[PDB]
């Protein structure tokens, strides 16, 4: 009844859904090839599946997903790893040749000959669908086909579907931590043309996950394996209730509106807790106050941003497992009572609490341990400005003396539409400020 | 007891009626020595429309085999499922075709017709009640394209009231493999369009064209375009053979598909079709077989309907489905590209539901369009065969075995009036 | 433009991957349920292709219950005369089908139709059993001539079957040289059709013969009854069999120009020679 | 050589009936039932597919789920007898044509009839 | 005694009457091998199957049905299946080709070699009866087979018999949807000749039960046999009261003097109720008031036709299980008080009730539930006039440019005969505006 379309773009995207689809199949108990071993007979039905599993012929459950990238090897190593015959050959669009970093060959010139294709893999999808909810879009803000082909496809799908959600998982760059150099201008080229055609941007950065598994999942070597688990545990924590029944739930259009207050501001920071492994999770007695604060604690946010120097606007609220209602209102009753979290005086109330009583399954051969309880916290603070005003002061570092800029000239991209992302950002951080103050 | 006498000639039809003996061959339950060996009881009672029977359990295929060669006769009687036929009806010959309608229709292959017209005799005389005879042949050689025209000539000649079914393998605007196959071709469909009940213009670019993109499939060669022909001709006539809710023999599908009598060229398709790596993620299911049906790519002529307007269409359904899907599939695509149809002619779908379903399909659809955008393909014909008649290439051969030049005039004439009728009938609105 | 392997991901790689697959599980769901030709054929040479232990006479003499081997010596003039054809080899009676019950029920199952194949080694396609016809006859007992018997093969893989023969009617003959036809058949129709003599080899101490007991490893001739036709190899056209290409053995009274049994008419009995019960034992 | 052309033969013969066509299965032994035999010769179920009669809601499709025209009947094919009656058939034919068979229509015909026909 | 005779003509015919015997079985106790279960005991007092059923000798009950086929596809079968061993042989007529769609091969080729077979197994029927009401003739207007062979049978069947009622159960052509592609021409040709012949001929309309199976009964995709279900629990709500005693029952003698006001009007609808499942059975209350109601409602007709477009003219009310005469009345008595459900002025009176005790049987895997009552509406109206202009129509679409005439035409059937047709078809239609007005 109720599914989404998760369009995995940018090796990032189709890592991360690498790992995604994993954790379905586990919480699902679908095995690799796509079948239920389960046959229960008298009982088995179980018919959460179909949010992300669709039901082909001969007893095969296939994802609502598209795994799209300009570039092979990483869908290749997804077609001929061991979820080989689980995903549609179909819905694993490859192109020929990468955007190479650049967002001008991401947006302008590759993409043009495979937009049409994964739009048309989009609209079967959406046609096989019987009441549609949104798309999942999972991809990097570092550039390339995340940063180019994804705004593309926000273009598109905002011209196609319109009132339908667009959730962006987006990676976001790290204060210090970069792989790419033109990190700043794929990332501003990104925002100023997915900032009127997204609905909720949760950005992701590299370092606050690094950090996480370090602290609490005490790993002292972690790969972007964890990361992308880790990820994981975040949308399945946030579908849970479309997927599984439960107390009081909500939908995508609950989640959204209860999460942007102003048309431009859709950036919440998402949180996950419980982060603890096997050893530090048996001396613990992990209660609904205990993994609440440890939401709201600083060094528990998975952007690189204390937030701290910036106000709450809203949270939403997902508690997932053993969890009483009445310890969920008393530790947001605490909360409220602490003064260093600083509300927004026009937001008196912003929590918007969902109960599901489905704990998450743990991936075998992973990092994590099995709970009993579980928070995901997608909060909108008044603290991504600073993260967006530091891309901001390292794009006009880069664009003092034009650096890198004759790859996207020579690609085909003006320097106006380099001038209008600087400016869009500009009116978003004070737009930002304007409605924090 | 509807009979149909199968007869092909030359060395394309032989093929393509070795496939569809062995496509029909593993319906029926026929092993290649000839017996019965299967055990449903469905199969084995109307299993004399297309064999007859022998001594034991064997079963003896209905079938005229035509050649002026010892060549590919004898390779269908060596391939697989071919010690079925009986060695009486291999009439062939020790010459050669030439590429040549002459050569086929006024010389060695007419003195091969009294063999051949014998055998036809003996298996149609061997009926109660034979619906009629269905020729496969290859339109553009010399012993399908002119010994086949004599032969349907001669057969309609005694038996005027039988069904006259014609798969032809019509020349492409594409590929080759002969030069005067606009000759061959013109001096076919000339007899074609007044001597035959139905024809089926099956093209191998079209074929090739559905390998690329349904079935990717980089070397397919001519097994598998022979294949889908068989498969389509299999499910034309399998009313006949296997019981269903909603029947229709070949008399139906003309009668219902065939406004005036010379407009009867169709274009057939066959569409539970997908590659070899989507095979087990596709469901079938009527709304997906009807998509891929009235799929203007999944035509076997090289035609493209969206160019012209159907007048009349047929679809056989094989399988347990649900007439009222089937129905309303068919009202709503007929609602969607109405402009695609004629509109002196409500209701231009003609349906049939067949229980049994093919090997491995649980549910199979085939496809029959009579539209105007088959004059695409005789306009074509008659701008090559304009191109080589104004300066006589290649005539003195077809002069020399003996004709002459008005044959050809009358040949192109007549198709150019057929390829007028079906201009008139495009745009010519009601009221 | 340029192709690579399928392994090579370039091109078409991922379905042609999956049609070799769906190639190989087919393939596999034959070997398992054992109907690939190479496994047949190879269980056909394992099964019918074994040696088998011929009878060692002390007499000399053929004694009723004895198994014996029917060979046929080469021509008396090898030298190529003509190039091309080459001259009559020495052969040994076997049994023959052609492809299907071989295959399947591994045994030799009804109507055959016999063969002269080359292979001089006794094995279970070419040994057979003498046996009585008439009942009330000891085992153990002189042959002689102009005594009926009847040629049977073993009672293990083989089913115990019996020489036949027929006419030159035009229902049953010789795939080639239109004649009589050899069969080996399991259900034995009519017992006058299955049965067999031999006559000496002189045609003037015949009538004096008849009665003698009959030598083992000397020309004799294979006479039917019903007919009155004797074995012969009929060189020069071959039968097909699945273990090469062997002559056609055919009832017929060839006579020379002094209306005498030609060369192939006069077939040998080969017991074992007594070293070891298998191999062939030498004319004498 | 003499390999080349019959590789390049078996090439052009083509795949396969299995190999192309098929979908999921490749057996025509479960299909070769029809509405008539599933519908008004009764024809029971049998195993896991055993439909119930109570036909209650789904909220993934809504509406109801068993649906007897998307499950047919699974199970052994459609039998009347006519094979086993072409069978005794064919058997007498094979009994036919036996050589030492010599039996004349008077002796078929005008045997000793049972004690109970008197 | 009250003894009726059935001939199921046409594929549509046989179909229908393979339903309508298995019910009928099912009523009387008969089993598929023609015996009864030799447990009724009673002695002989049950009597009420003679008017479907003779009685062989040992007790084998022959049925009182003519099925005729010219192909031998649907009848086979029957003779080959569990019901092999309760028809006489030659009642299955079968012929050797089917007519092709064709009124010309239908009427005058392939109808003019088995008619007289066919009137002679009818005649054979007819003399073993002691008080024969009438002729159920079930056929569909498709052409051929049914529409052509049904109107020579009939054309026959006039000339031999004399005033016996002969009632036509005909499958009428809906207005989208449809078979054939010649169903207008073998529609009016059928109409044209069937009109003189005939008594009194219900329309069935395969669109029209396609929706009252998706609405009511909610099967989303029934086959053609729950259609025949359908239309035979309508025959034996017609003819219960020929078989079951009731409070008061009606006969074919008192049915068209009921309802046919002159002899060309003699078209009337059918309408069942209640269609309602088992799962909502149980829950709705269903009493004589709402279920007249429910087949008064225009969504419920039989025909694809409203009766909101036209005037009532007479109707049959048939009631069948525990209902009382003052519920009847009452409930009459709403209808001709709602001013939706309009009469015509020239006759105040007419809605013709007859109440049979018999409830209503069921099928094993049927559809409809077991209710303790059901009521069958069997009305005459001017509504139909727009389903004969409809299919005018399509006759001079079709007609206009000679379409599909040179079948007709070469088979041996004269031109004329299409223009005489369409001028009965145009005074049917002048005959059915000044009845209405
Ligand atoms: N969380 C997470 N981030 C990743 C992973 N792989 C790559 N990234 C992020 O991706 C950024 C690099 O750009 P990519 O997303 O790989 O570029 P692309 O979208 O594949 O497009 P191309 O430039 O054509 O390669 C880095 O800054 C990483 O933060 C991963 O496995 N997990
Ligand atoms: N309600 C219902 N209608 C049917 C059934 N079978 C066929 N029809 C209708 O009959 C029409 C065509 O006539 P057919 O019954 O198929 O064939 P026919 O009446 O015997 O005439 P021929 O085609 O000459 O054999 C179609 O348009 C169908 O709507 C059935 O089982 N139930
Ligand atoms: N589909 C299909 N087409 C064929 C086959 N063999 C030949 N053709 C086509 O037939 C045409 C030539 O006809 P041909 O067989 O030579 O006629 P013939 O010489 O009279 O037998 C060529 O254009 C081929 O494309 C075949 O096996 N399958
Ligand atoms: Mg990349
Ligand atoms: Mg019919």
């Amino acid at each position: 009844m109720r599914e989404c379309i998760s369009i995995h773009v940018g090796q990032a995207g189709v890592q991360i859904g690498n790992a995604c689809w994993e954790l379905y199949c586990l919480e699902h108990g679908i095995q690799p090839d796509g079948q239920m071993p389960s046959d229960k007979t008298i009982g088995g039905g179980d018919d959460s599946f179909n949010t992300f599993f669709s039901e082909t012929g001969a007893g095969k459950h296939v994802p609502r997903a598209v795994f799209v990238d300009l570039e092979p090897t990483v869908v290749d190593e997804v077609r001929t790893g061991t979820y080989r015959q689980l995903f549609h050959p179909e819905q694993l669009i490859t192109g020929k040749e990468d955007a190479a970093n650049n967002y001008a060959r991401g947006h302008y010139t590759i993409g043009k000959e495979i937009v049409d294709l994964v739009l048309d893999r989009i609209r079967k999808l959406a046609d096989q669908c019987t009441g549609l909810q949104g798309f999942l879009i999972f991809h990097s803000f570092g550039g390339g086909t995340g940063s180019g082909f994804a705004s593309l496809l926000m273009e598109r799908l905002s011209v196609d579907y319109g009132k339908k959600s667009k959730l962006e998982f987006a990676i976001y760059p790290a204060p210090q931590i970069s792989t790419a150099v033109v990190e700043p201008y794929n990332t501003i080229l990104t925002t100023h043309t997915t900032l009127e055609h997204s609905d909720c941007a949760f950005m992701v950065d590299n370092e606050a996950i690094y950090d996480i598994c370090r602290r609490n999942l005490d790993i002292e070597r972690p790969t972007y394996t964890n990361l992308n688990r880790l990820i994981a545990q975040i949308v399945s924590s946030i579908t849970a209730s479309l997927r599984f029944d439960g107390a009081l739930n909500v939908d995508l259009t609950e989640f959204q509106t209860n999460l942007v207050p102003y048309p431009r501001i859709h950036f919440p920071l998402a949180t996950y807790a419980p982060v603890i492994s096997a050893e530090k999770a048996y001396h613990e007695q992990l209660s609904v106050a205990e993994i609440t604060n440890a939401c709201f604690e600083p060094a528990n946010q998975m952007v690189k941003c204390d937030p701290r120097h910036g106000k709450y606007m809203a949270c939403c609220m997902l508690y997932r497992g053993d969890v009483v209602p009445k310890d969920v209102n008393a530790a947001i009753a605490t909360i409220k009572t602490k003064r260093t979290i600083q509300f927004v005086d026009w937001c008196p109330t912003g929590f918007k609490v969902g109960i599901n009583y489905q704990p998450p399954t743990v991936v075998p051969g992973g990092d994590l341990a099995k709970v009993q309880r579980a928070v995901c916290m997608l909060s909108n603070t008044t603290a991504i400005a600073e993260a967006w005003a530091r891309l901001d002061h390292k794009f006009d570092l880069m664009y003092a003396k034009r650096a890198f800029v004759h790859w996207y000239v020579g690609e085909g991209m003006e320097e106006g539409e380099f001038s209008e992302a600087r400016e869009d950002l500009a009116a978003l951080e004070k737009d930002y400020e304007e409605v924090g103050v | 007891m509807r009979e149909i006498v199968h007869m092909q000639a030359g060395q394309c039809g032989n093929q393509i009626g070795a496939k569809f003996w062995e496509v029909i061959s593993d319906e029926h339950g026929i092993d290649p020595t000839g017996t019965y060996h299967g055990d449903s009881d469905l199969q084995l009672e109307r299993i004399n429309v297309y064999y007859n029977e022998a001594t034991g359990g064997k079963y003896v295929p209905r079938a005229v085999l035509v050649d002026l060669e010892p060549g590919t006769m004898d390779s269908v009687r060596s391939g697989p499922f071919g010690q079925i036929f009986r060695p009486d009806n291999f009439v062939f010959g020790q010459s050669g075709a030439g590429n040549n309608w002459a050569k086929g229709h006024y010389t060695e292959g007419a003195e091969l017709v009294d063999s051949v017209l014998d055998v036809v005799r003996k298996e149609a005389e061997s009926c109660d009640c034979l619906q009629g005879f269905q020729l496969t042949h290859s339109l553009g050689g010399g012993t399908g394209s002119g010994m086949g025209t004599l032969l349907i000539s001669k057969i309609r000649e005694e038996y005027p009231d039988r069904i006259m079914n014609t798969f032809s393998v019509v020349p492409s605007p594409k590929v080759s493999d002969t030069v005067v196959e606009p000759y061959n071709a013109t001096l076919s469909v000339h007899q074609l369009v007044e001597n035959t009940d139905e024809t089926y213009c099956i093209d191998n670019e079209a074929l090739y064209d559905i390998c690329f993109r349904t079935l990717k499939l980089t070397t397919p060669t001519y097994g598998d375009l022979n294949h889908l022909v068989s498969a389509t001709m299999s499910g034309v006539t399998t009313c006949l053979r296997f019981p269903g809710q909603l029947n229709a023999d070949l008399r139906k599908l003309a009668v219902n598909m065939v406004p005036f009598p010379r407009l009867h060229f169709f274009m057939p398709g066959f569409a539970p079709l997908t590659s070899r790596g989507s095979q087990q993620y596709r469901a079938l299911t009527v709304p997906e077989l009807t998509q891929q049906m009235f799929d203007a790519k999944n035509m076997m002529a090289a035609c493209d309907p969206r160019h012209g307007r159907y007048l009349t269409v047929a679809a056989i359904f094989r399988g347990r489905m649900s007439m009222k899907e089937v129905d309303e599939q068919m009202l709503n695509v007929q609602n969607k590209n109405s402009s695609y149809f004629v509109e002196w002619i409500p209701n231009n779908v003609k349906t049939a539901v067949c229980d049994i379903p093919p090997r491995g399909l649980k549910m199979s659809a085939t496809f029959i369009g009579n539209s105007t955008a088959i004059q695409e393909l005789f306009k074509r014909i008659s701008e090559q065969f304009t191109a080589m008649f104004r300066r006589k290439a290649f005539l003195h051969w077809y002069t020399g075995e003996g004709m002459d030049e008005m044959e050809f005039t009358e040949a192109e004439s007549n198709m150019n009036d057929l390829v007028s009728e079906y201009q008139q009938y495009q745009d010519a609105t009601a009221e | 433009v340029r192709s690579y392997n399928p392994s090579v991901r370039v091109g078409n790689w991922n379905e042609d991957t999956c049609l070799e697959e769906d190639m190989v599980k087919d393939f596999l769901e034959k070997k398992e349920k054992g109907e690939l030709l190479i496994q047949k054929a190879s269980n056909l040479r394992s099964t019918i292709l074994k040696p088998s232990d011929l009878s060692v006479t002390v007499d000399g003499f053929v004694h009723f219950g004895d198994t014996v081997v029917i060979m046929n010596e080469a021509a008396a003039d090898q030298v190529r005369t003509q190039p091309g054809v080459e001259p009559r080899q020495a052969n040994v009676l076997s049994v023959n089908m052609s492809e299907t019950k071989m295959h399947e029920t591994m045994r030799f199952e009804g109507t055959c139709t016999a063969s002269a194949s080359k292979s001089l080694n006794p094995c279970v396609r070419n040994t057979f059993v003498i046996a009585p016809a008439q009942d009330g006859i000891p085992p153990g007992s002189p042959l002689t001539y102009g005594q009926h018997f009847r040629l049977c093969t073993l009672p293990g893989v083989g089913g115990n079957l019996v020489l036949q023969s027929d006419r030159v009617s035009f229902h049953a003959s010789a795939e080639k040289s239109r004649k009589q036809l050899i069969s080996f058949v399991d259900e034995v129709q009519s017992p006058y059709l299955t049965e067999w003599r031999i006559l000496c080899f002189n045609p003037q101490i015949r009538m004096e013969s008849e009665g003698l007991p009959v030598p083992a490893n000397q020309r004799i001739i294979f006479n039917h009854c019903k007919s009155n036709e004797d074995l012969c190899v009929v060189s020069g056209m071959s039968v097909r069999t699945p273990f090469g290409r062997e002559y056609e053995v055919v009832a017929h009274t060839d006579l020379d120009s002094h209306r005498a049994e030609k060369d192939v008419n006069h077939w040998i009995i080969k017991t074992g020679e007594p070293a070891q019960p298998t191999t062939l034992a030498k004319t004498l | 050589d003499v390999m080349t052309r019959r590789a390049a033969k078996m090439r052009n013969e083509g795949l396969d009936q299995t190999l192309l066509f098929a979908h999921h299965n490749k057996n025509l032994k479960n299909n070769l039932i029809s509405w008539y035999d599933e519908q008004f010769n009764k024809r029971e179920r049998s195993g896991g597919d055993q439909l119930p009669e109570l036909r209650h809601w789904d909220g993934q499709k809504l509406a109801w789920e068993p649906e007897k025209t998307d499950h047919p009947v699974k199970g052994a094919p459609t039998n009347f007898g006519l094979k086993d009656r072409l069978q005794e058939k064919w058997k007498t034919e094979e009994a036919d044509k036996k050589l030492s068979d010599y039996s004349t229509t008077y002796g078929l015909d005008y045997k000793n009839k049972p004690r109970a026909a008197l």
